[PDB]
RNA sequence: CUCGAUGUCGGCUCGUCGCAUCCUGGGGCUGGAGCAGGUCCCAAGGGUUGGGCUGUUCGCCCAUUAAAGCGGCACGCGAGC
RNA sequence: ACCGCUGAAAGCAUCUAAGCGGGAAACCUUCUCCAAGAUCAGGUUUCUCACCCACUUGGUGGGAUAAGGCCCCCCGCAGA
């Protein structure tokens, strides 16, 4: 994953979630993962 | 507070309660008489409950 | 919309709410439930099940839609019960029965053996393929995931377990 | 003069409470004011009055599931390091009356007098107590209305 | 089923194996126990095995120790332990008047064997835990075998506690794990143990048989 | 704050704590074929060398190492040297 | 940390909101040692299981013992 305090969408087909209380981008793209941290 | 509470009523309307019926008892007395004649305890809750309004959370 | 649809009973030999619990039986065994309590379930003209609610809630409208599909797959868990197709890719790479167990060879220095679990049928059709096989969608699905990772994901080669027709994506390599 | 107890006045009861279903605060505040003695109107701050409190069913007591998870209990050993912690919900499988009866110990005076009172406190973790040679009346939290 | 004895240090020697190679061993006489008193978990609350071991004049045992001895049909000994073992099967295999001799343990076991180390009396933190101390020249003024800075400065402004400091050192339990069970002889009640073992020579000395073998 | 005194650098001895991790342990991504890595995430249980030069701290160097971590504690520690 | 299973809100999807797993030299057990002054001062046992006087008759004050212990004495590889 990406651990940025930003995190964002990149590409069209990156979803933007929230489990466990933290912020998350889902992808298929496996370099398109991020959280926030 | 102890001795009201055993008569169903807290020490907060209690205050009130015999303000509003004109018994000018202070507390050195009001919890001697709490001790040596529970009976007569009772009797001045009972004066304090009625002259309580009818809704105590109604404005004035 | 999902809740929003009274559940059928295919064959459901015994499809019994006993106070805030809920049991089937039909060709194959029998399963056990307990929906949480603010979430009613009910009963159709033919005694199919129906879910309700308390109206217009956030806690109150996911856990409908969640404890109407948790009860279909108990009238569909036991009828038309739960297979997942697993193939095996790789060269050199085999499995084979030994008892109810399910042995592997993955290119490691000793044989991976999966015991089966309760309730839980291995099987199968080829060298390279087999199914897990059951009657409860959660049990084998957690059987299927824990064979689906005995081999680290290979983005060059492709070998390892896979699922049926599924598309594992792929590097360029050297 | 107002009332001051002699030695010699004070009657004491047993009470038993159960704690099924009851939060682990509302519990340790009805114990703790019946272990001084709060409710009887011969209350002197500086006598043990109060009566004898015993806590059955202390495996059953309303703490919240992320209280459970998450609320700490710290130990200090007085060597280096000696920051030793559980959680409450471990503790709750191992110890269940210590966890209701540290909850009572915080809530009472910090004093020397306090060190007699919480002698006449009893937990124990099942529904069965070794008490029966007393007559513990049952105890049940009210709260007047007003 | 750990198995457990009591003896008596009686020195070293050394002997040679099959392939020729030297032994040091130490002899326990792992001498005739006796059982006495048996811990059910229903009477006592836990499960274990005493053991009596050592000869002893019965004028030498008072009247409430006789009276122990008395409830067991035997005759009082010197010594008095307990085998502590698990919760399941206590005494299936033990019965209170049985002998117990040497030879429960094979040849080729491993034993933990557990005794009272030797009294070193008052010493200083060079021989108790191991300091350096400082140089024995270039200036250096009667701090040779002293140990030092004993902690900070006004942050904290104490010591902390375990601090290793001069001290009675010694006369300690302590076990030595996994030594190797070379010969038992049961002409003489002697198991022959490869290594060393904690006490004096005439020490007492409780034989279990290793958990980590 | 302390001037009717609170002894200042380095070393020695003995330490204790932090994690912003040097090694060992677990992971995600990779312009990750492999072997080696780069980067981020978790992790403080233990470990973390001997010398030449300089009063040195630091630094450079020699020979090793799984590694030769960074800081706080009156730049820890002179009623211990 | 990370990887999931089933699964809604939100007809799809989603490791999560109900629920269930995998998972590290860190944490807790297991290994070794101290440990009931742990004043909540514990448990299982065995032994003695007994006198006499005075009194303001007190859960009194003495005196003499039992089991047992201590000092003395001969010593220790135990030890200021
Ligand atoms: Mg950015
Ligand atoms: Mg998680
Ligand atoms: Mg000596
Ligand atoms: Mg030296
Ligand atoms: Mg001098
Ligand atoms: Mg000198
Ligand atoms: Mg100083
Ligand atoms: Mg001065
Ligand atoms: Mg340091
Ligand atoms: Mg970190
Ligand atoms: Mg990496
Ligand atoms: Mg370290
Ligand atoms: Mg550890
Ligand atoms: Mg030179
Ligand atoms: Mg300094
Ligand atoms: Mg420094
Ligand atoms: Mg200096
Ligand atoms: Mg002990
Ligand atoms: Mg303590
Ligand atoms: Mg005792
Ligand atoms: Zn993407």
């Amino acid at each position: 994953v990406k651990v940025n305090p930003s995190v964002k969408p990149i590409c069209d087909k990156c979803r933007l979630i929230r489990r466990h209380g933290r912020v998350m981008v889902i992808c298929s793209d496996p370099r398109h993962k991020q959280r926030q941290g | 507070n102890a001795a009201a509470r055993l008569n169903d009523i807290t020490y907060n309307r209690l205050i009130q309660g015999l303000k509003a019926a004109g018994v000018e008892v202070d507390r050195k007395n009001l919890a001697d008489i709490a001790i040596s004649d529970p009976a007569a305890f009772t009797a001045l809750v009972d004066v304090a409950r009625a002259a309580l309004p009818e809704d105590v959370n109604a404005p004035s | 919309r999902i809740g929003k649809q009274p559940i059928p009973v295919p064959a459901g030999v015994d499809v019994t709410i006993e106070g805030q619990s809920i049991s089937v039986k039909g060709p194959k065994g029998t399963l056990g439930l307990t929906v949480a309590e603010p979430i009613k379930v009910a009963r159709n003209d033919d005694g199919a099940i129906v879910v309700t609610r308390p109206d217009d809630e956030r806690r109150n409208r996911s856990l409908h839609g969640l404890s109407r599909t948790l009860v279909s797959n108990l009238v569909t868990g036991v009828t038309q019960g739960y297979t997942t197709k697993m193939e095996i890719f790789g060269v050199g790479y085999r499995v084979q029965l030994k008892g109810s167990n399910l042995e592997f060879a993955l290119g490691y220095s000793h044989p991976v053996v999966i015991e089966a679990p309760e309730g839980i049928t291995f099987a199968v059709q080829a060298p390279t393929k087999f199914t897990v096989s059951g009657i409860d969608k959660q049990k084998v699905g957690q059987i299927a995931a824990n064979i689906r990772r005995l081999r680290r994901p290979d983005p060059y080669k492709g070998k390892g377990v896979r699922y049926e027709g599924e598309q594992i994506r792929r590097k360029v390599g050297k | 003069p107002t009332y001051a107890p002699k030695a010699g006045d004070t009657t004491r009861s047993w009470y038993v409470i159960d704690a099924t279903d009851v939060v682990l605060g509302r519990l340790a505040v009805a114990a703790a004011n019946l272990l001084r003695g709060k409710h009887k109107p011969t209350f002197a701050p500086n006598v043990d009055g109060g009566d004898f409190v015993i806590v059955i069913n202390a495996d059953k007591v309303a703490i919240s599931g992320d209280k459970l998870q998450h609320k700490m209990v710290y130990r200090h050993s007085g060597y280096p390091g000696g920051l030793h912690k559980r959680t409450i919900g471990e503790l709750m499988q191992r110890h269940p009356d210590r966890v209701v009866e540290k909850a009572i110990l915080g809530m009472l005076p910090k004093n020397r007098l306090s060190r007699q009172i919480q002698r006449k406190l009893r937990v124990y973790a099942g529904p069965e107590h070794p008490h029966s040679a007393q007559q513990p009346v049952p105890y049940e939290l009210k709260q007047v209305a007003q | 089923a750990r198995k457990g004895i009591l003896g008596t240090k009686l020195g070293m020697t050394q002997v040679f194996d099959e392939s020729n190679r030297v032994v040091p061993v130490t002899v326990v006489k792992a001498g005739p126990n006796v059982v006495t008193r048996i811990r059910t978990p229903e009477r006592d609350g836990y499960s274990a095995v005493q053991l009596a071991y050592g000869e002893i004049s019965p004028r030498k045992v008072n009247k409430p120790l006789t009276g122990q001895y008395t409830a067991a049909g035997v005759n009082p000994r010197r010594y008095l332990a307990e085998l502590r073992l698990d919760d399941s099967d206590a005494a299936t295999e033990y019965q209170v008047g049985q002998e117990l001799t040497a030879e429960i343990f094979a040849d080729g076991s491993y034993v933990d064997v557990t005794g009272t180390s030797k009294g070193k009396g008052f010493a200083g933190t060079m021989k108790r835990h191991g300091f350096r101390g400082q140089g024995a020249s270039h200036g250096a003024q009667a701090v040779h075998r002293r140990p030092g800075s004993i902690g900070g400065c006004a942050t904290p402004a104490r010591v902390f506690k375990g601090t290793r400091m001069a001290g009675r050192m010694g006369n300690d339990r302590v076990t030595v794990l996994n030594l190797l069970v070379h010969k038992v002889d049961a002409e003489n009640g002697v198991l022959l143990i490869k290594g060393a073992v904690p006490g004096r020579t005439g020490g007492l000395v409780m034989v279990r048989s290793a958990i980590k073998r």
